[PDB]
């Protein structure tokens, strides 16, 4: 059962996504203005 | 008043340049594990 | 038991995932559900075949992860953990694909990428050739062209 | 009467123990402890640490920087950053350092930079007096 | 028998440390061995489709895993070994798959073969 | 439904998986940090025993204040990093209500992102990366340097931090910082020989560095002791909850066979 | 299948609630699971419609974040996420009430709480005039002048 | 659509780690009370007004009352800007700037 935290769509995927979200954007940000 | 604080440093950074010459120092033995125990990591914001 | 019993009739089942279709990425094909009966190195190649396996093992390995995201967050995971979560969102983006019929749907414009096209692109984002792009520069694009220069946009206008 | 601490960040030499003289190397001199020795607080420069136990024995170490602290009540508290046992240091790195730090210092043109060179010069300069 | 006993006790100590994975770092020098281990013996199960192995080459490869001249090499390399030794000891060592094949067994002698063969492959291995 | 119950199955068993690793990890982690901390607790006892015997007591009138909370860049812990934001919102109020001016400083990133929201006039500066590597000298080293190069001339300090008293049990304490004019005031220093004003500054900025040392090898101890019971206490309620549904999963199941079957003989018994 | 096709005949329901009923709370009536069709400020005054969906969505936040806090114990939350939750908590509290049917085999007298008071007591509740008060005053009682009576008697 | 495009984008992305602030405007802008259905015209001038940051400078919890307070200045002294939007279907660069210019006066005396 992997990736079943986020498969289920709780409290914890809603979670993980914002996450995951969050750190990618800052990174994408990160990474545009060094390009 | 030592030649050093005249020049604006501190006992820290006196401290830092010292203990890390005596690391330098290290018979190499011993320096890795010297280097690992004694260096930062903090990041000031 | 309807499509339970039309599976076994088919020489190459793509499934269609609602969780991805919510991903914004289309098509909503499930790449770890999806099936080919020519998927065999002995008949489009090892290169082919190497790209297609190494892309569903890092997206396996991405589903995995976020379990240990969703406990700790994604500031407490190794480098290397971190560089195939980035990745495999990655290859992720760039199997969305802009389709001709769906102008008015999309808004961008259609693409028909070519095989070796697709497999060099996809070669390139396993490699690590791409670890300084964005992710949102594969989404909703062509080839690896395409995802070049609208990271290059990107970059301009962000 | 003289209870003894040296200790590193994350190693301890002395606890409590019961010397009877520390050869320590203050800022502003070298200086012997025994009991009832006037109480100070210095820091200290790089150099040799030699602790006399009760029976004769001595043991020396290089100590880098830090404090130094002899109390009314014959306790000594020895604080050093970097303290370390002189079989752990080598003499030709300390000379090659110590070339490289002159070198860089009459390259040097600031009065900061240079005060940095000058500290790891005189550092280099006590680790080779104090190995042979 | 002898080589799958041993392969067996290890693959399900790895499964129970397995969910430790991901932090094994952080863990013990018996935990990440059982990590390491497992991880090998893992690469070492899998299989080309439509290419069934003689017996007596299963056992070669599984005395491989199990004895631990495997546990120096990485993991994506496991395979790419084990295809390599696989072709060495058909060519240059027939007459001790033979005569395991023929005896059904690992004697002594055809236990030190192996030992010996192995390490020297290891030794000169890329 | 079946399917969801599954899928909460799966998840509260994934979960339940993950803090028991955490836990392990924690553990693994724990054991160094407190290995580590005796002769840590050594060094930074034997560093403030001057204070202890010369009796040290600080300014009751002086104006500005310097308050450092030791924390880290980690949650998971449980009451660690809202011990230390209680205690210093607390002592800020305090202090600004007797005129003081307090400036905070808060080594590790939680402290900082619980008090930048309400106290983020009086902030001076803040430190990162404090957590996943144990704390070294070094880290103590900056931190007392950028206290130092920051120009901002305090008259009294104090640091929290949370010291550590067993497995289970941590207590957010805190400790005193002098300047150089109150150790160099107090009457009870005229018997320490050999002693200016410049030998004073060096050893105050050493003793800064050795306290914020002692209060992070406190604290990591404190952190991992405390991030070990909580994902013991996860792993706890992750099983009580995968008791609980499973049961709910096998009523489900056997109420949809059974709703199957009735469906079937119905659909028989109506020709 | 009777339940659900009673649900279409009525204008108010109030539904009771097994799990609100083990929490000790009595009524059992469940906050995020009873409607009424004069639930509507044109009808009921834009006071009463306010407090009533305030309460409403403070429950369902909380209700949200149960899952977390019973896993993840409630030292995982932020500031406002606290303060969500403890306000829920004295509001499900104040929701409770002693009934004079309830009397015999309670003990507690029961309380007719006008409907003003009421909503003044849970504008007082959201507002956060009580978050000094402990939850436990407001548990069976009547209006908030006998909750903030009951904290000063538990201190 | 000029409008409801860039708005589906923005909450797709609020969604995604729920900008954050754009995002809760949007949501609180699209609630909306019981029998009071909006002109299209009207219904694009607080879309745009909501899109174009003219929200974010207001918290949350005003945002309801500014759009009601809106619509009455709007529908009051600017129906030549509405008749514009519903005869022509779409904006124009013109109307574009005119609603903006409306908009902003509006905010600046809200």
């Amino acid at each position: 059962g992997a990736g079943s935290i986020r498969e289920a769509g709780g409290a914890f995927g809603k979670r993980e996504q914002a996450e995951e979200e969050r750190y990618f954007r800052a990174q994408s940000r990160e990474q545009l203005a060094a390009l | 008043v030592a030649y050093w604080r005249q020049a604006g440093l501190s006992y820290i950074r006196y401290s830092q340049i010292c203990a890390k010459a005596v690391r330098d120092a290290l018979k190499t033995e011993f320096k890795a594990n010297a280097e690992k125990t004694s260096g930062s990591n903090v990041k000031i914001v | 038991p309807a499509p339970a019993t039309t599976f076994a009739h088919l020489d190459a089942t793509t499934v269609l995932s609602r969780a991805i279709a919510e991903l914004g990425i289309y098509p909503a094909v499930d790449p770890l559900d999806s099936t080919s009966r020519i998927m065999d190195p002995n008949i489009v190649g090892s290169e082919h075949y190497d790209v297609a396996r190494g892309v569903q093992k890092i997206l396996q390995d991405y589903k995995s992860l976020q379990d240990i995201i969703a406990i700790l967050g994604m500031d407490e995971l190794s480098e290397e953990d971190k560089l195939t979560v980035s990745r495999a969102r990655k290859i992720q983006r760039f199997l969305s694909q802009p389709f001709q019929v769906a102008e008015v749907f999309t808004g961008h414009m259609g693409k028909l990428v070519p095989l070796k096209e697709t497999i060099k692109g996809f070669q390139q984002i396993l490699a690590g050739e791409y670890d300084h792009l964005p992710e949102q520069a594969f989404y909703m694009v062509g080839p690896i062209e395409e995802a070049v220069a609208k990271a290059d946009k990107l970059a301009e206008e962000h | 009467q003289m209870s003894f601490t040296f200790a590193s960040p994350t190693q301890v030499f002395f606890n409590g123990a019961n010397v009877r003289q520390v050869d320590v190397p203050t800022l502003t001199g070298a200086f012997g402890i025994l009991a009832a020795h006037v109480p100070t607080l210095q820091v200290l420069r790089p150099g040799l640490v030699v602790v006399h136990a009760e029976d004769g024995t001595t043991s020396k170490y290089f100590v880098s920087s830090g404090s130094i602290a002899v109390n009314a009540d014959s306790s000594v508290q020895l604080l050093a950053e970097e303290a370390v046992t002189l079989d752990m240091l080598d003499l030709g790195a300390a000379k090659a350092n110590l070339e490289k730090a002159q070198a860089e210092l009459v390259g040097t043109a600031d009065e900061a930079t240079r005060a940095e060179i000058q500290i790891r010069i005189e550092a280099n300069e006590a680790l080779v007096k104090a190995l042979e | 028998k002898q080589v799958a006993g041993t392969m067996k006790l290890e693959l399900a100590q790895y499964r129970e440390v397995a969910a430790f994975a991901q932090f094994g770092s952080d863990l013990d020098a018996a935990t990440q061995q059982l990590l390491s281990r497992g991880v090998r013996l893992t690469e070492l199960l899998k299989q080309g489709q439509y290419s069934p192995m003689a017996i007596e080459e299963q056992v070669a490869v599984i005395y491989a895993g199990v004895r631990g001249y495997l546990d120096k090499l990485e993991p994506s390399k496991i395979t790419k070994f084990e295809n390599a030794f696989l072709s060495h000891v058909v060519s240059q060592h027939q007459a001790l798959l033979g005569t395991i094949r023929a005896d059904g067994k690992i004697s002594e002698q055809s236990d030190a073969k192996l030992k010996e063969i192995v390490t020297n492959f290891l030794a000169g291995f890329e | 439904t079946l399917k969801d119950i599954t899928r909460r199955l799966k998840s509260i068993k994934n979960i339940q998986k993950i803090t028991k690793s955490m836990k392990m990890v924690a553990a693994a982690k724990y054991a160094r940090a407190e290995r580590e901390l005796k002769p840590a607790r050594i060094y930074g006892l034997g560093s403030l025993a001057l204070y202890e015997k010369a009796d040290i007591k600080g300014p009751e009138d002086k104006k500005k204040h310097l308050l450092i909370g030791v924390s880290s860049d980690r949650g998971l812990c449980g009451a660690i990093h809202s011990s230390i934001a209680k205690q210093m919102k607390s002592e800020v109020a305090t202090l600004t209500a007797a005129g003081k001016e307090v400036m905070l400083v808060g080594i590790g990133d939680k402290i900082r992102g619980i008090l930048y929201r309400t106290h983020s006039d009086q902030f001076l500066v803040a430190f990162k990366e404090v957590g996943r590597k144990p704390p070294t000298f070094g880290d103590a080293s900056v931190i007392a340097l950028e206290l130092l190069n920051s120009g901002y001339e305090f008259d009294e300090g104090s640091i929290i931090f949370n010291k550590f008293r067993s497995v289970i049990s941590y207590k957010t304490e805190e400790k005193p910082i002098f300047s150089l004019n109150t150790v160099a005031s107090a009457d009870s220093m005229s018997i320490y020989d050999d002693i200016d004003a410049d030998v004073l500054q060096n050893y105050q900025e050493y003793n800064l560095a050795n306290i914020i040392y002692y209060s992070l090898k406190e604290s990591t101890t404190s952190e991992q002791s405390a991030r070990m019971t909580a994902m013991d206490n996860a792993s706890k309620n992750a099983s009580e909850m995968i008791d609980k549904l499973t049961l709910t999963f096998n009523r489900t199941r056997q109420a949809v066979i059974t709703k199957e079957l009735i469906e079937i003989i119905s659909g028989a018994a109506a020709l």
